[PDB]
């Protein structure tokens, strides 16, 4: 579901907020996202990549 | 003579602002000193 406040686990990696589509092209090899504060912030769907 | 010296003195202040940007420093070195501190708490939430 996207725009919804909701829990997510990713691949073990868990927890909340809202979920939307990036216009951000990676390498291939690329499949997460950190911040400054060194937290999650774009990841890549395991199904849909 | 004074009221043109007035008006002439007035001019070269706005020119003075027009072309010297290390003046306002004063200013903007308080706006840095918020701008720079605030930005390191944050880097101090990636400390194990």
């Amino acid at each position: 579901v996207k725009n919804k406040c909701v829990n997510f686990n990713f691949n073990g990696l868990t927890g909340t907020g809202v979920l939307t589509e990036s216009n951000k092209k990676f390498l291939p090899f690329q499949q997460f996202g950190r911040d400054i504060a060194d937290t999650t912030d774009a990841v890549r769907d395991p199904q849909t990549l | 003579l004074i009221a043109n010296q007035f008006n002439s003195a007035i001019g070269k202040i706005q020119d003075s602002l027009s072309s010297t940007p290390s003046a306002l420093g004063k200013l903007q070195d308080v706006v840095n000193q918020n701008a720079q501190a605030l930005n390191t708490l944050v880097k101090q939430l990636s400390s194990n």
